[PDB]
């Protein structure tokens, strides 16, 4: 440390420490006299370069500062940086240390401020000649140590992030403000921005994010792609440049507002597409909702390639994956054209496949019997839906159902909805038919209905490849005049087909749906199902939804049941989109009255999905304001307040429930609690508005997917025993299902407590038993989650039916609804070309730890569990793949997605 | 328990003297013996404990008795001098007697003898040294190995391993070897002897010893360099 | 840097709106029943006076009255009478009295003492599950008889019968036992007590086996529940005094296990845990099955194991410039994973005489020697040679 | 003084506890006195000598106290922001010490 | 350090607000259980709670 | 608990009482021997010194076994004095029965199996004494060895036993040369002796000397004690007086 | 002892859970008898001088 002159080499470097003497003393004297003596300044550049280097090493702060001290004052004060023009302007680099030593080393409040701004414009300078990168780079990938530079480096990235923002938020933009005095854009600091990105993705991860979102525009990620696609393999490995890639979206997915987010999610797309895995490819394309990306991935495997080969099949298996039926259509008819097969390839796309897979996990899982042996008045009701409710699936029950004794003691509306049930026995699954028939060509007319559900519900395994599908049956029964019978047929093929919006289906449905000038309850249906239809998938926000919403306000308020189900319909249509739903939100409020506001604050929470945190507080101000009203006083009237204050309570947990699901992904835990706390602002501000809340927050939960599943359920369960509306219950149940019997049993021992303890009218009772059922499904037969799976922050088309009902009090018309709860998750096997049933090994994992993932990319470490096991819900959910021992490798990458193994055996 | 003292009996019916002297064993340096069909081969690791230790003086951890049947220790080093020496005074003693030889089973049993000896009484603690002994017979040429204890119980196997870490030597030596077909070429044996201690060295090459038996008197003690060679096969194929 | 922040986006934004929401909602909660509420709070408030006299509740007749004994001295025949039942009721309750005259006007108390916060744990390990990485055929040995068996019952009758009570992990140091009791109960959720068997030693005599039978009193009501007996080994041959702890209580801790574990009483529905180094050293009838049933031995770690171990280790670490990491696995056999721990712990050690903040390559080379050299002693190879 | 530590000086003692009155449940209250007024250096002084029927135990107690105080602080390792409640133990030899401690 | 260095500063802020949440949550208590027969004790017990005879 | 008597292990095969009688050592004086190939010195250390100590007259820490093998001693002087005997008289024993004077492996081994046999047998002592044994044989040239109280031996290029033996080995292999002189033998040994011992001053009188050689006059083996006067001088040659 | 007459039940049903059988059968009672046997005599005290003859 102490000076100890030139005596050797060594303590030349601790004569400097001190005091400079080729740094301070000659160089400044030297400048400041003759101007042949810039020749000998050129020389000693490289020497004063080096003797920065070996002093890295020491860090303390006062032997830098005082140092380097009188050359940061020369820059303005004796060369002026004009003296001799080039000259300063490449003796810049020793010179730019010595400005950060007083920012980052020394901290003097008033010097730490003012040159921040010194160092942004000599950073812009500096980066014309490109030494400024190296000046980066030296310090970037070290060369010594230092406390120092772990800091100052940042410093100088600090400049560019600062600037780049700031253009957005002040209009001004540029060197106008003086806040960094530095150019936004120009051909100086462009190149200097594109340079220091390709060391920092290298070595960190860091600044690559900053000027993406910063520039604002899709064009700083397509600048991207480039260098990644030559990353992609030699540098390192896909999966790693994969771990950037789908972040890409994730870190600022819920920071991209609707033009923004799609725009971005775009590129994505391409870099995987650019990058050899195609399965990374799909993954993204089905998350845009846009039926361009989907045929990207389909026709680049089946186009190519004359001969069958593996590509065939594989792009069979990548469009199947989605149930929501979207993906399957656009597929089809591709594998017709090219013809290599028919017969393999039409079966393989369509959910006709998925029937047979299920027979094998069935075979495992058996059958246990469990439905209530009541009968006679409401109790003989509860039991028959109660059946459907155990044996959901495809299941074989066949012989229960021939007793058709209990079957006709169904009376009144009990009659539709105990033949619907009927139908749930065989749901996903093409025999089963045969027992509907029967009561359909006899009696009444309401088991002829009824009929009609179960055929629905039934078709919804098969309905593509032109094998019977659910078009076929029910095209006839709409054209019958009877109110009943139609409106039965046109649910039903909307439940069937799902997200598909295939020609013949879209277009019966399409004059329909705009009568509501005569006044029919039932006439529900006719939205409901179109609104089901257009889910899954990008909305043209139909013109025929639209126009009869209003026409029905016109013609009557008598119905108040009517006009709330017709409020939902709109705002579930818009589903699947956002950017063109801020549109429509105006389109509807340009013709006021307060019953039209109720639509208003639905359909907010659509337009403003996966960016709500404007949405939040506006749906809690709208709680407030009644209450807030009665305050100034305190110092026709009635379906319109109704129709008000429900809506508001449905959408404030709907606007939620999406945001959930898209957004990063820690939060989960915490938006279920808003809800608590919802109904918590409700538990001493609205008498009627409680009874609402109770309701939604059960679907509030299934739609959220929250983490936490034992304790809150549970809890909230105990306080609404005493509380109206049994409905509560049900709610509940639809959540708690998880991975059956892990979750589910402290609901059926709860549950059943209330239930089997209190009875004191068999209405209330019913709305219990059909709760409990529904919970279990015997030894994990299949599970059921809102959310794709494919993507966990997917959610799905089929679990809307189940979504909607929970608005309303309870009524025995409700019920017939009811009996629909679609949305099935396949259990993954390990195929071959001959079609194997049989998984090898999987490692299933709990909790994810990897800090690297949200999501979380399978640990390679797991827990080891046998083959031909449903794929796990929550605490279940990451899923390795083992078969690598046995060597197998996946060509479809599963991480706990719903998608079937597939491996290849060399 | 039962440690207090070595006469009485322990209602365990372990004498804990000759457990703890087994204990001891492991202390020392392993020592690894392997038959063939034509040879046996007696390998020892030699620990050096500094840079300063001669090799011009400093004894092997490898002592012939005879010359004909070769031993290695295992165990405290104080104790294996005595009973290396004891060994040698029966052994040259049996000439005397018969004008015959040693035989390596007369041989076994004295070792184990002097061993079961210390035992019995009282008033002597148990060698705390295991002995590997291995040779042949003078009458024939078919190869022989024993082994003696703490407890004063012998026994032949077809190859055994005494000393640091015995367990891991063990099981690699059941996994190589084949009791079907001994190796029957004197240099493939010894390179079996060499992986085995090459484990427990971790690294070395200049302190894995090796020693060799033959028939007909014939026991050499093998080159540093010779060894090197060995190892270079080894090193090579895995 | 932009992976932490997908994380640190969600977690930021929803808990403090919730937050936000709480706050203002406090108001609010009385808002929508105050008529009810404000009319139960009226009625609950008439009867019962101030102050209201605690006393600490001795035991009820069930028939409308009790006894009582205060801590200001007096003990008085109550009446169990008005917002207060005979299931609310049982012994060592702390009851409100009316002051003026002693009615039980209800209870809202039942514990206060020191004692019981001993046994709870206000937790926070730095390793949780998959951070016990190999060794993995024998976790899931412990899985089977504590998690698995609460996470689903389904798996324990669709077999029948009892789910196996209790486990001991035993063998040789550093082989990852205190890290799995903290990390399989981090997975289930289920309330960790923890005390060590160098606590269940007293200092005063007697008072030993009251402290045993406050471990599952505690654990009974709080359950289910993980109780963490730590190192039991400290039973046979470690105590404290000897003329005021004594031979008979050694004895006696260990009789009143076996009452509380598989005694009349039974205790269904806690699952236990002991750790201990030795199982030879443990009391035969302690390790009689049906109160721990089957046991899990550990080794000092494989070969191919220790590379789990490191991996765990050097995750938190700045990498090896070189790499010669995979080597230095090689070289160890026959070794503990705290080997493993107390080898970075000294490769940044040898790092911190420096007083630089980065790692190095050849700092694991040395550092592997250092801790070698303190493991063995001067008169092991001084008995020896 | 230097890093601004309460030096708490432990021993066993039964003059530390007005009201367990013993040194072997007071392991579990140290840590949270030693909270309070954190930042702190713990010494626990193993002298093995001190007592009178605590050498007759086990040739000291000590060490059992030592043993208790490990673990416990092991669990909350993070519980204000890393450590800060340090554990200075102390023996005149480690001879006279536990293989595991 | 600044990239990873900034970002855990903001994970303390977070942390701080979930303590307040457990202090702000229990704010009602309120746990006087007793039901619904027990609103007839309470007239009955105006009447033992003027008695001399308890 | 084990550190009983003699016959009983310890359940970690160790013999309590063998690895007191190493401690024992390092409460007596620093001793070294260093080989070289020119000679070997033998230097000792006195564990205590007073005023009017005689220690001028007479040597106690050198002893002379026969006239080509000498032995330093480190360790109670009271178990080395029985053991010395019994050496010596062993050397002349050999002497006569085989006209050559003993072999220094020969005496090694022999009071190896002595110290070994008072542990292993009866109800005796061990002792706890370090003998550096430095001889002259015709097979081997130069010998250093140096024998535990255990009852083991092994051969050295240097070696140092008695007090402070860690750090006195460690300087000692730091300027360890392979070939030497005897001359910077002798230098060595004050060097470390110094760092080593905690008295102000090294003196003379705190020093014993013996030198064995071949070089001090070829054909014949002389054994050359430093007298008090040889010894201060050399103190002066390397300037520590 | 009875105890052990419940460690080959415990036992024989937790190979029941790994292997997806509901059931227990007769070969899975034989590995559970052979597992309690063989792992009680490690926990108690053995020490032979059998271990090399
Ligand atoms: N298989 C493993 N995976 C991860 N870390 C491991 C593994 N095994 C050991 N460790 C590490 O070694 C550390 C030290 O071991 P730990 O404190 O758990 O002791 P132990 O074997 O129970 O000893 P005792 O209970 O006798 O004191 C662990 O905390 C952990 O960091
Ligand atoms: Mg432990």
């Amino acid at each position: 440390m102490v000076d100890e002159s030139d005596k050797k080499q060594q303590t030349i470097d601790e004569q400097s420490q001190i005091s400079p003497e080729k740094q301070t003393p000659n160089k400044k004297d030297k400048k400041k006299e003759e101007e042949e003596q810039l020749s000998e300044e050129d020389a000693k550049l490289k020497t004063d370069l080096e003797l920065l280097v070996e002093r890295l090493k020491e860090d303390d702060s006062s032997l830098y500062e005082a140092s380097l001290n009188a050359l940061k004052e020369s820059i303005k004060n004796s060369t002026s940086s004009m003296t001799a023009v080039p000259k300063p302007l490449k003796f810049l680099r020793p010179t730019y240390p010595d400005l950060c030593s007083i920012y980052d080393k020394w901290t003097d409040p008033n010097l730490k401020s003012s040159l921040a701004d010194v160092l942004s414009i000599l950073a812009m300078t500096y980066s014309e000649n490109g030494k400024h990168d190296s000046l980066r780079y030296r310090l970037l990938s070290d060369v010594s140590d230092f406390e120092g530079w772990g800091h100052e480096y940042i410093r100088h990235l600090a400049l560019e992030i600062g600037e780049v923002y700031n253009d957005q938020v002040e209009k001004d933009a540029e060197d106008e403000t003086s806040s960094d005095g530095s150019k936004s854009d120009g051909s100086a600091a462009t190149s200097g921005f594109e340079f220091s990105k390709e060391d920092t993705l290298r070595l960190c991860l860091d600044i690559v994010p900053y000027f993406l979102k910063h520039n604002g525009e899709e064009d700083a990620v397509d600048l991207l792609l480039e260098i990644e696609s030559i990353d992609k393999l030699p540098q390192f490995v896909d999966e790693n440049t994969f771990q950037r890639v789908c972040q890409y979206m994730v870190a600022c997915v819920p920071l991209l507002p609707p033009p923004e987010d799609v725009a971005f999610l775009k590129t994505a797309y391409s870099i995987y597409l650019s990058q050899n895995e195609l399965t990374d490819a799909i993954a993204l394309a089905v998350r845009l909702g846009e039926e361009d990306m989907i045929r990207s991935v389909f026709d680049a495997t089946s186009d190519p390639v004359m001969h069958k080969q593996l590509a065939y099949i594989l792009a069979a298996q990548k469009t199947s994956f989605e149930y929501e039926g979207v993906q399957d259509i656009i597929g089809n008819g591709k594998l017709s054209e090219h013809f290599l097969y028919l017969a393999k390839e039409l079966n393989l796309t369509g959910p006709k496949v998925p029937e047979d897979i299920y027979k094998s996990h069935l075979d495992n899982s058996k059958s246990v019997f469990s439905s209530a042996g009541l009968d006679s008045a409401q109790q003989n009701l509860a039991s028959s839906f109660v059946n459907g409710f155990l044996n959901l699936g495809y299941c074989n029950d066949k012989l229960i159902v021939d007793n058709d004794n209990w079957v006709y003691k169904t009376k009144g509306d009990g009659m539709t909805s105990a033949v619907a049930s009927i139908g749930s026995i065989y749901q996903w699954n093409l025999d089963g038919l045969q027992q509907l028939d029967k009561y359909l060509y006899v009696d009444e007319p309401e088991v002829k209905a009824g009929a009609l559900l179960g055929i629905g519900i039934s078709a919804s395994g098969v309905h593509d490849g032109e094998v019977e599908p659910a078009l076929l049956l029910l095209q006839d029964y709409v054209t019958n005049p009877d109110t009943k019978i139609s409106s039965a047929a046109i649910l039903g093929l909307g439940i069937a087909f799902a997200g598909s919006k295939n020609d013949e289906v879209l277009g019966l449905l399409l004059p329909i749906a705009a009568s509501t000038d005569l006044p029919i309850e039932t006439a529900a249906m006719a939205s409901l199902a179109l609104a089901h239809v257009f889910v899954g998938t990008c909305n043209g926000d139909i013109t025929t939804s639209i126009m009869d919403n209003f026409l029905e306000r016109t013609a009557i308020e008598l119905k108040t049941d009517w006009v709330r189900f017709l409020a939902l319909a709109l705002g579930i249509l818009y589903m699947g989109q956002g950017e063109q739903v801020d549109d429509v939100l105006e389109t509807i409020s340009a013709i006021e009255h307060p019953m039209t506001s109720a639509i208003e604050v639905l359909v907010g929470s659509c337009a403003y999905t996966g960016t709500g945190d404007v949405l939040l507080i506006q749906d809690l101000l709208h709680r407030l304001t009644p209450k807030n009203v009665k305050g100034e006083e305190d110092a026709e009237i009635k379906s319109e307040e109704k129709k008000g204050k429900s809506s508001d309570k449905d959408a404030t947990t709907d606007g939620k429930n999406d945001d959930e699901e898209e957004e990063k992904e820690a939060g989960i835990v915490d938006e279920l609690a808003y809800a608590v706390l919802g109904i918590a602002l409700i538990a001493l501000g609205e008498d009627i508005g409680k009874e609402m809340s109770l309701r939604h927050f059960g679907h509030l939960m299934h739609y959220g997917n929250e983490h936490i599943r034992r304790m809150v359920p549970l809890a909230m369960g105990i306080v609404s025993v005493s509380d109206p509306q049994m409905k509560v219950f049900d709610t509940l149940t639809r959540f708690s299902h998880d991975a059956d019997l892990e979750v589910s049993m402290n609901s059926i021992f709860a549950m059943g407590l209330c239930g089997a303890g209190t009875n004191n009218a068999r209405l209330a009772q019913l709305l219990r038993q059909l709760a409990s059922y529904y919970s279990r499904e015997q030894d994990a037969l299949f599970i059921t989650r809102l959310a794709q799976g494919l993507l966990h922050l997917g959610k799905g088309t089929m679990t809307m039916d189940v979504f909607n009902d929970a608005h309303v009090l309870n009524k025995v018309t409700l019920a017939s609804i009811l009996t629909t709860a679609v949305g099935l998750v396949s259990p993954s096997f390990m195929l071959k070309h001959h079609q194997l049933f049989y998984m090898l090994n999987a490692g299933i994992r709990p909790k994810f730890i990897l800090a690297l993932n949200d999501e979380g990319e399978p640990i390679k470490v797991n827990v080891r569990v046998g083959q031909a096991v449903e794929t796990v819900g929550q605490a279940g959910r990451p899923k390795k793949i083992t078969g690598w021992i046995t060597q197998s490798t996946p060509v479809l990458l599963n991480h706990g997605e719903r998608a079937e193994l597939e491996t290849d055996e060399y | 328990g039962y440690d207090r003292a070595l006469s009485i009996f322990s209602p365990d019916g372990h004498i804990f003297q000759v457990e703890y002297a087994l204990e001891a064993v492991k202390r020392g340096t392993c020592a690894v013996g392997v038959k063939g069909k034509n040879c046996v081969v007696l390998g020892c690791e030699r620990r050096s404990t500094l840079k300063l230790q001669d090799t011009r003086i400093t004894p092997s951890k490898v002592s012939k008795i005879d010359s004909h049947v070769v031993l290695s220790f295992s165990g405290l080093n104080a104790d294996s001098r005595i009973l290396i020496e004891k060994a040698r005074v029966e052994a040259q003693s049996h000439r005397l007697t018969l004008e015959d030889p040693v035989t390596v089973e007369y041989l076994t049993r004295y070792v184990a003898g002097v061993q079961q000896r210390y035992t019995q009484s009282g008033g002597v603690r148990p060698f705390g040294v295991s002995t590997l002994i291995a040779g042949f017979d003078p009458r024939d040429d078919e190869p022989k190995l024993y082994q003696t204890e703490p407890s004063g119980i012998y026994s032949s196997w077809s190859a055994q391993t005494i000393g640091r870490n015995s367990k891991t030597v063990r099981e690699f030596l059941e996994k190589n070897y084949d009791r079907k077909e001994p190796p029957a070429t004197v240099e493939e044996c010894v390179k079996l002897t060499v992986r085995s201690l090459l484990e427990v060295v971790q690294t070395g090459a200049k302190n894995i010893e090796i020693t060799v038996v033959k028939p007909d008197s014939d026991i050499v003690a093998l080159s540093s360099e010779e060894i090197n060679q060995y190892v270079t096969q080894i090193e090579q194929e895995k | 840097t932009r992976c932490k922040l997908k994380l640190l986006r969600m977690e930021r934004i929803k808990d403090h709106l919730l937050l936000e929401e709480e706050f203002v909602s406090n108001s609010e909660i009385l808002k929508p029943f105050e008529k009810k509420q404000e009319e139960e709070k009226k009625q609950l408030e008439e009867i019962r006076g101030n102050p209201l006299s605690i006393g600490t509740l001795e035991e009820i007749i069930d028939d409308d009255h009790a006894i009582v004994t205060s801590p200001t001295m007096p003990d008085y025949y109550v009446s169990i009478l008005s917002f207060v039942d005979k299931e609310l009721l049982e012994p060592g309750c702390s009851v409100l009295l009316h002051h003026k005259t002693m009615s039980i006007v209800g209870v809202l108390q039942d514990d206060a003492d020191p004692m019981v916060s001993v046994m709870k744990m206000d937790k926070s390990p730095t390793e949780s599950y998959s951070d016990i990485g190999g060794l993995e055929s024998q976790i899931q040995e412990i899985k089977e008889s504590v998690e698995l068996p609460l996470t689903h019952p389904e798996l324990y009758e669709e077999m029948g019968i009892k789910p196996p009570k209790g486990v001991i992990l035993y063998g040789a140091p550093g082989t990852g036992k205190t890290l799995l009791a903290k990390a399989v109960a981090n997975q289930t959720s289920a309330t960790f007590l923890r005390i060590v068997g160098s606590e269940l030693i007293q200092k005063y005599l007697g008072d030993g086996p009251r402290l045993c039978r406050q471990i599952f009193k505690v654990a009974g009501e709080n359950a289910p529940s993980i109780v963490f007996i730590d190192e039991i080994d400290a039973i046979g041959t470690k105590r404290y005094d000897s003329n005021s702890g004594g031979e008979r209580e050694i004895q006696r801790t260990m009789l009143e296990l076996l009452n509380q574990l598989d005694g009349f009483d039974d205790r269904g529905d806690v699952k236990v845990i002991m750790a201990t180094n030795k199982i030879e050293t443990l009391d035969p009838a302690l390790i009689r099955p049906g109160r721990i049933d089957r046991k899990i031995l550990f080794e000092n770690p494989d070969l191919s194991t220790k590379k789990k171990i490191l991996g765990i280790h050097t995750s938190k670490m700045n990498l090896s410039e070189d790499v010669n990491l995979e080597t230095l696995v090689t070289t160890k056999d026959d070794l503990s994973g705290a080997d493993i721990q107390a080898m970075c712990t000294e490769a940044g050690l040898l790092a911190l005489r420096e007083r630089r903040m980065q790692v190095t390559a050849e700092d694991f080379k040395q550092a592997k020697e250092r801790v070698m050299k303190n493991k063995v002693e001067e008169n092991l190879e001084g008995l020896y040679l | 003084h230097h890093t601004d530590c309460k030096f708490i000086r432990v021993s066993g003692a039964e003059l530390v506890q007005k009201y367990i009155g013993e040194g072997s449940r007071m392991v579990r209250e140290l840590f949270v006195m030693a909270r309070e007024h954190a930042p702190s250096i713990i010494f626990m002084d193993e002298i093995d000598s001190i007592g009178s029927t605590r050498v007759e135990g086990s040739g000291g107690g000590d060490s059992e106290v030592q043993r208790t105080m490990l673990e416990l602080l092991n669990q909350l390792d993070g519980f204000e922001t890393s450590k800060n409640i340090k554990i200075i133990m102390a023996t005149n030899r480690l001879d006279i010490l536990d293989p595991a401690l | 350090a600044a990239p990873y260095a900034a970002k855990l500063k903001q994970t303390e802020n977070d942390l701080k607000d979930i303590e307040a949440r457990i202090k702000e949550k229990a704010g009602v208590k309120e746990s006087d259980t007793g039901l619904a027969p027990s609103h007839l004790w309470d007239i009955m017990g105006d009447r033992q709670r003027l008695g001399e005879e308890h | 608990r084990y550190d009983s008597r003699t016959t009983i292990f310890s359940p970690e095969g160790r013999l309590y009482q063998v690895e007191y009688a190493l401690e024992s050592i390092s409460h007596a004086g620093t001793a070294i021997g260093i080989m070289a190939s020119d000679g070997i010195v033998l230097a000792a250390e006195r564990k205590v010194t007073s005023t009017l100590l005689e220690q001028d007259t007479s040597t106690e820490k050198l002893y002379k076994l026969n006239d080509k093998i000498a032995v330093a001693v480190a360790g109670l002087t009271a178990d080395a004095e029985i053991l010395i005997n019994t050496a010596r008289i062993h050397a002349q024993n050999y002497l006569k029965t085989y006209n050559e004077d003993i072999p220094v492996e020969i005496l090694v081994r022999r009071l190896s199996d002595i110290k070994q046999g008072y542990t292993q047998h009866g109800g005796l002592r061990p002792f706890g004494v370090s003998f550096i044994y430095a001889g002259y044989d015709d097979r081997y040239g130069y010998q250093l060895y140096t024998s535990n109280p255990s009852g083991n031996y092994t051969g050295w290029k240097a070696i140092s036993v008695g007090a402070n033996t860690s750090a006195a080995q460690t300087l000692l292999q730091m300027d360890y040369k392979d070939d030497m002189k005897v001359d910077d033998a002798i230098e060595l040994a004050l060097k470390t002796l110094s760092k080593t011992t905690d008295s102000s001053a090294l003196t003379y009188d705190r020093l014993e000397f013996a030198t064995i050689r071949k070089g001090a006059n070829d054909g014949e083996v002389y054994q050359k004690i430093f007298k008090p006067q040889e010894i201060k001088d050399i103190l002066v040659k390397t300037g520590i007086t | 002892t009875g105890a052990e007459l419940r460690s080959v039940c415990t036992e024989a049903g937790m190979f029941a859970i790994r292997a997806r059988r509901k059931v227990a059968t007769e070969k899975d009672f034989l590995k559970a008898v052979d597992k309690v046997i063989s792992g009680y005599k490690k926990f108690s005290s053995t020490s032979r001088y059998m271990q090399y003859n």
